[PDB]
């Protein structure tokens, strides 16, 4: 278990927690108890931008991009209700957290694409 | 004196300054190539090799 000073400057602060290869279990849901997501973390590893072609009869593809705003991209400390629905499905309702990050990526040739990477609401 | 269309004949008997002049000419040609490529890169649109 690491402390801030073990972490600071390493880039680890922009990475979500992981689980081992042995974590292939199952978490029981008790339909009478209420549940919440105490922490949701989302760590982007690829940004792709759909090309905007002239012909408009070719299917446009998503192409790779270069991140230029450094290790500032992850969503974390997100929390909310985890409902158990009548049909046994679960619904997560986001309520709060660091749930947006501005991001600028660059396409081949230099065009910069800013976006608000988010899962708000 | 030498008329204007003969000024470069001073190099005929001067191998070293002939090499200098050839070096300067080579410098200008290579410089044109570099500048020409930069100008084309500053104006080329790479987004559509089809049309
Ligand atoms: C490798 C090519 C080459 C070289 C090294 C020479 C070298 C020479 N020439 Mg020859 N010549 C050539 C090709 C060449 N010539 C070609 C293609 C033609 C037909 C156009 C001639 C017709 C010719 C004539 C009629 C005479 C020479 C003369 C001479 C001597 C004097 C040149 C001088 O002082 O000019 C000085 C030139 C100026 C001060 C200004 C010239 C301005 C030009 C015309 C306009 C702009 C040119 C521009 C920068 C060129 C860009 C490059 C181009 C290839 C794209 C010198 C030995 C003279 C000689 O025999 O003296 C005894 C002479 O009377 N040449
Ligand atoms: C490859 C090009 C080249 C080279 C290596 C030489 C080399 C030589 N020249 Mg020649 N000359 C050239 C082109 C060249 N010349 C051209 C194009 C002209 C017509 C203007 C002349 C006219 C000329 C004369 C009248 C004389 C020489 C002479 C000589 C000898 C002494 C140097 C000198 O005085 O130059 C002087 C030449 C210049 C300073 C040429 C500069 C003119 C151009 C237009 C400059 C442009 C550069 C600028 C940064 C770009 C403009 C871009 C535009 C969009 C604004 C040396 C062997 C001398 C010599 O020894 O006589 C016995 C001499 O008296 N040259
Ligand atoms: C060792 C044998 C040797 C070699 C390898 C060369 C090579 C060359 N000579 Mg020749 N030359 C030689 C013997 C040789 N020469 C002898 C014994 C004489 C009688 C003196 C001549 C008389 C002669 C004349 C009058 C001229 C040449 C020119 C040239 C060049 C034309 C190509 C050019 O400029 O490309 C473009 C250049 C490059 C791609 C870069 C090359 C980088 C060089 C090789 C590094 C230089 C470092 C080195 C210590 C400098 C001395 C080199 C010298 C041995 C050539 C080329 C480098 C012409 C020239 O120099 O034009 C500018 C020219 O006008 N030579
Ligand atoms: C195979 C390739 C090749 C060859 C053989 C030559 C040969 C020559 N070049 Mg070079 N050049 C080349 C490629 C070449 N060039 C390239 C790719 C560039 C980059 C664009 C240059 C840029 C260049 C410059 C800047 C200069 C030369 C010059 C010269 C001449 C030097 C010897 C001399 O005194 O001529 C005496 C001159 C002549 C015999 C007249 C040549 C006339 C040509 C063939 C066409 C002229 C067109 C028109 C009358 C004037 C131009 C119109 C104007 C509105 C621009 C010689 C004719 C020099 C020169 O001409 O000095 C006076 C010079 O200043 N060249
Ligand atoms: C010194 C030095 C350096 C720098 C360099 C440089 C920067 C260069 C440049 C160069 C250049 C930048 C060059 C250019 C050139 C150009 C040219 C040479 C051109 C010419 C032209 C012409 C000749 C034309 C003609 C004509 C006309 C005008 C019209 C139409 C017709 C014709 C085409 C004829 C370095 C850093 C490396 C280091 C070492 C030292
Ligand atoms: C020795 C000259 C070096 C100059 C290099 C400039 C960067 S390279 C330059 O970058 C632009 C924007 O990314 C592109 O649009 C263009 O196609 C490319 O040539």
């Amino acid at each position: 278990t690491l402390t801030y000073d073990d972490i600071v400057g390493t880039g680890l602060a922009n990475k979500c927690p992981t689980l081992d290869d042995t974590a292939r279990g199952a978490y029981p849901i008790d339909s009478s108890q209420t549940y919440r997501i105490a922490r949701l973390c989302l760590q982007p590893t690829t940004f792709l931008v759909k090309e905007e072609p002239k012909n408009k009869r070719q299917e446009a593809e998503f192409v790779p991009t270069k991140l230029v705003t450094r290790e500032t991209t992850s969503l974390d400390q997100i929390q909310g209700e985890l409902k158990v629905n009548s049909d046994g499905s679960l619904t997560f309702v986001e309520e709060d957290g660091i749930d947006f990050q501005p991001v600028t990526v660059q396409m081949a040739g230099g065009e910069r694409i800013p976006l608000l990477f988010t899962v708000k609401n | 004196g030498l008329p204007w269309y003969r000024v470069h004949t001073v190099l005929i008997n001067d191998p070293g300054r002939l090499i200098a002049a050839h070096l300067m000419h080579t410098a200008l040609v290579a410089g044109w190539a570099g500048s020409m490529a930069l100008y084309e890169l500053a104006t080329f649109d790479p987004s559509d090799p089809v049309l």
